[PDB]
């Protein structure tokens, strides 16, 4: 059912110009690192896929409904 | 007075006479390089040091590195050298998908000697080199004035060959027999031999793909660590100078 | 064109593609394209984009793309194919993979993307010392990186385990870089002299202020500067402009030549700015610093002209005039998180200018004529604080200790010295001897109430670590 | 490229317009032309060679002498 | 300051000889050999751009 190249395919399709995709990915990596630290130190548990918000305009990530368990 | 060598020197005589003494040199042989016991680097068989291996094959003293051998105080045994030879001779490179305990996994792959003793005999080139080195080694000043070279060589020859064959023959058969009897193994070789003189698509594809590559294109490598040694020398000199201040 | 090329390439028979690929490579490297460098839509960009839109069915060598991208502003078009060929190489061959990786790393280095460079070189090396040294260089720990590189070289000397040549070059290059970051110029000068490295030699020689005062020394440096001038670059043009300024200061040149040199430097800087991607990347910062350097070069030229002309008649009134410009210069500083070498360059340049001023003003007196020393002390103190925030071992201490000898004891210099002494308390372990000796006796505390109060507070805090509860209690109560 | 540091080093590092390195897309290659040069000279001076034979105009011992002559 | 003239003269022995490789000397090899000879004699500037071809033609004529 679910292979490992779905999100990459979507976001390659969302940016016809490659410079935009390159910059978006560069921002996304740093943002995911920050979110990982945040979620790991504070014991935030139920990180379902519908709680990750990705801004197609910059590459920002906002994890919603983040509470400690 | 010193004991003089026999007419023909053989490995048996030298090894028996000088048993219980340290060997002159120890050489370790690997798949593609060799080194000495206390050497930290290495020598390639294709490098200029192939002369040493050739001499080892031919059992001849290497007169070309005589001064280097002298500096190291290598011992001689009646002008020969005993050498011990140790025989050690007997994934997907440049892929970013390889794993390593110090690296992230990656998502495109599923998941994580014989020993020998030999003797090297001396030659005339060795004596020539010895005298030449003595001529230009300061101690009069110099260790050997050239004008005395002939007398020194005469005395060395007198010591080396104390007995000769000075018995006349009476006919041609006697001379033939004497020539046959006195033959020498090192001078009984034979005359040499006259001197003599599908995948293409893959090779062409690789050559095309390496176009305009500055360094790898030419090749399609003998490190010596010279810059590192220069840095070490300068650092030592600077530290030593700072010691005074 | 970029919409049409793939459709027409799809119609070429598969047996004729190599000929068209060779023709395309031949057309890309033509010499008449240089009459189109500045026009933004140029044919090189269009051809490269069209070729890369169908990369698997149209192959272009990595280094052709790398060479063209830097000159015709097609950086991301080249990055696309270069880092798509790493995931899925077109041909199964070690040499092709290595060449592709080399081109990719070159582009990353030129664009100023450090993290991707380190991440790419860490998945490629074979020794563990190379990996550890690269990782320690990533987090700005230069001493550890140097030690790891030394260990890697020493262990490679044995020869039991084979290695490649790229790692061999990397060890040397990054050892030199780490040495530069650690301010080891004394040995680098002799290394460059022995190795015949002209640019490194100039960089080392520029760090010696007194070396540029002797006529023979500068006549010598002129030959090296002229030798490296057939391939002009912004740094070489800066060195030429600095030499021109020095010549002008000594009545050996007209201001017009200086202005012409500065104009050429500015034009080259603008041309290099126009070749980068439009949006602000990490490669633009050094060019902005260069712009500031050129502005201050002109300002220093005005300084020298006014100083010489006004002091020709022995008129000690221009100190007030110089004060305004110096105050203006006191507010143009880099950001704290900028590279340390930038601060090094700023400090060296300001030291050169202040040395010129001091040399001109010292021959006249035999208060108002001792401003260069105050400015040097201020800039050195600021650099020491910045170096401390960079966690550089002994660099801040070395700078604060190299200022032991300075004449013209004045209120400003005395206050700066007291501030430096207050800064000597780094709050580091195993420094009890220095604190105890300072507590024993250190100058006088009669200067100002706040200074002595903070000194007593520091003494009490230091005593707190040793466990002297009541002693520190009384100290900061007082 | 001036400076003496070297070119093509894959490490952490420019003029406005660098010069293009030399290259050849496909052909005989220098390794063959340089080896055929001596035979070409021999053909030139020898007057002419008949059909069905060429290249072997000097014995192995004379080619070494000629190369030594050139070097000296 | 100073130029180490002893680091380029040593480069002469890196390239193989004509007898060693079997290739008739050409413009590239002569150009490679030119610089150490110039540095040995004290010609700091170097050599004229169009000397290697002249030398190659002379060698062919000889």
């Amino acid at each position: 059912f679910v292979d490992h190249t779905i999100v990459l395919e979507y976001f390659q399709g969302a940016y016809p110009n490659f410079a935009d995709f390159w910059l978006f990915r560069r921002r996304f990596s740093y943002q995911l690192a920050a979110l990982t630290f945040m979620t790991y130190t504070m014991h935030i548990d139920k990180r379902y896929p519908h709680k990750m918000n990705i801004a197609r305009g910059s590459g920002n990530i906002w994890g919603s409904e983040a509470v400690s368990y | 007075t010193f004991d003089a060598p026999p007419y023909v020197i053989t490995p048996e005589y030298i090894l028996k006479k000088f048993a219980g003494h340290p060997p002159s040199l120890i050489v370790h042989l690997y798949q593609n390089h060799f080194r000495f016991d206390q050497q930290e680097g290495m020598f390639q068989y294709k490098s200029p040091m192939r002369i040493f291996i050739e001499h080892l094959r031919n059992r001849t003293v290497p007169h070309e590195i005589m001064e280097y051998l002298i500096q190291g105080g290598v011992p001689f045994y009646e002008g020969c050298l005993i050498v011990q030879v140790f025989d050690h001779r007997t994934t997907v490179p440049f892929s970013i998908h390889n794993h390593n305990p110090y690296i992230t996994p990656s998502p495109y792959v599923p998941y994580p000697p014989t020993v020998y003793t030999v003797v090297l005999m001396p030659t005339a080139q060795a004596l020539h080199t010895d005298l030449l080195l003595k001529t230009v080694t300061p101690r009069d000043h110099m260790e050997l004035d050239p004008k005395n070279i002939y007398e020194v060589e005469a005395k060395i020859l007198l010591a080396t060959y104390p007995k000769l064959d000075l018995e006349p023959t009476k006919n041609a058969e006697e001379t033939i027999a004497k020539l046959e009897k006195l033959a020498h193994p090192e001078h009984s070789h034979k005359p040499p031999e006259p001197k003599v003189r599908d995948e293409a698509l893959a090779a062409e594809q690789e050559r095309y793909m390496l176009t305009l590559d500055e360094r790898l294109s030419s090749k399609l490598w003998e490190p010596r660590f010279e810059r590192f040694k220069l840095i070490e020398n300068i650092k030592q000199e600077h530290a030593e100078k700072k010691e005074q201040e | 064109w970029v919409a049409l090329f793939p459709m027409f390439w799809s119609a070429v028979p598969k047996e004729d593609r190599p000929d068209l690929e060779r023709g395309l490579v031949t057309l890309l490297t033509k010499d008449y394209h240089s009459r189109q460098m500045d026009k933004r839509p140029n044919v090189v960009q269009s051809l490269m984009a069209g070729a890369v839109k169908t990369w698997p069915h149209c192959k272009i060598p990595p280094h052709v793309l790398k060479f063209e991208a830097k000159t015709y502003d097609a950086w991301y078009t080249a990055l696309h194919q270069l880092e798509n060929a790493a995931i899925k190489p077109e041909i199964d061959s070690a040499a092709v993979r290595e060449s592709n990786l080399d081109a990719l790393v070159d582009l990353y280095s030129t664009l100023g993307e450090d993290d991707l460079f380190y991440g790419t070189w860490r998945r490629r090396c074979q020794f563990v010392e190379t990996n550890a040294g690269l990782s320690y260089e990533q987090h700005g720990m230069w001493e550890k990186a140097q030690r790891m590189y030394e260990s890697a070289q020493i262990k490679a000397r044995t020869g039991v385990i084979p290695f490649s040549e790229a790692e061999y070059m990397l060890w040397e290059d990054h050892w030199v870089l780490c040495a530069q970051k650690l301010q080891q110029w004394e040995i680098l000068q002799d290394f460059a002299k022995h190795e015949n490295f002209q640019d490194l030699l100039l960089e080392c020689a520029w760090r010696n202020t007194e070396y540029w005062q002797n006529q023979e020394n500068r006549d010598q440096l002129d030959t090296v500067i002229k030798g490296v001038m057939d391939a002009p670059t912004p740094r070489r043009y800066f060195f030429q402009a600095f030499m021109s300024l020095l010549k002008l200061h000594n009545k050996q040149e007209t201001p017009q030549d200086f202005n012409r040199v500065v104009d050429e430097a500015i034009q080259l800087s603008i041309r290099k700015w126009h070749q980068l991607p439009k949006r602000l990347t990490a490669a633009h910062v050094p060019l902005l610093q260069n712009f500031q350097q050129l502005v201050e070069l002109h300002d220093a030229s005005v300084i020298c002209q006014s100083l010489a002309q006004t002091n020709a008649s022995n008129l000690d009134v221009k100190s007030g005039e110089l004060k305004l410009l110096l105050g203006s210069w006191r507010d143009r500083l880099p950001n704290m998180w900028d590279d340390i070498v930038a601060w090094q360059d700023l400090v060296t340049w300001r030291q050169h200018v202040f040395g010129l001023i001091n040399a001109t003003y010292l021959q006249l007196i035999p208060s108002f004529a001792y401003r260069g020393y105050h400015e040097t002390a201020w800039i050195i103190n600021r650099f020491a604080h910045v170096a401390r925030k960079h966690a550089l071992p002994e660099v801040c201490i070395s700078q604060l200790s190299r200022i032991y000898t300075l004449p013209n004891i004045e209120i400003q210099e005395a206050f700066l010295k007291l501030r430096e002494q207050a800064k000597c308390h780094y709050q580091n372990p195993d420094e009890l001897t220095s604190g105890l000796d300072v507590i024993n006796n250190t100058n006088l505390n009669y200067f100002s109430a706040p200074q002595k109060a903070e000194f007593y507070t520091l003494k009490g805090m230091f005593l707190e670590k040793l466990g002297q509860k009541e002693e520190a209690d009384t100290a900061f109560g007082t | 490229n001036i400076g003496g540091a070297g070119s093509g080093r894959p490490t952490y590092t420019q003029p406005a317009l660098p010069k293009t390195p030399a290259f050849q897309l496909e052909g005989e290659g220098e390794r063959v032309l340089n080896k055929k040069k001596l035979d070409e000279l021999v053909r030139q001076v020898c007057g002419g060679t008949a059909e069905g034979q060429d290249g072997n105009m000097l014995t192995p011992e004379v080619e070494e002498s000629v190369l030594n002559m050139a070097d000296a | 300051l100073k130029m180490n003239f002893d680091l380029e003269i040593r480069k002469r022995y890196a390239q193989p000889l004509a007898v060693e490789s079997g290739e008739f000397p050409d413009t590239s090899n002569i150009e490679s050999r030119m610089l150490p000879f110039c540095y040995e004699a004290g010609l700091s500037s170097g050599h004229a751009p169009d000397a290697a071809q002249f030398m190659s033609i002379a060698t062919e004529t000889f």
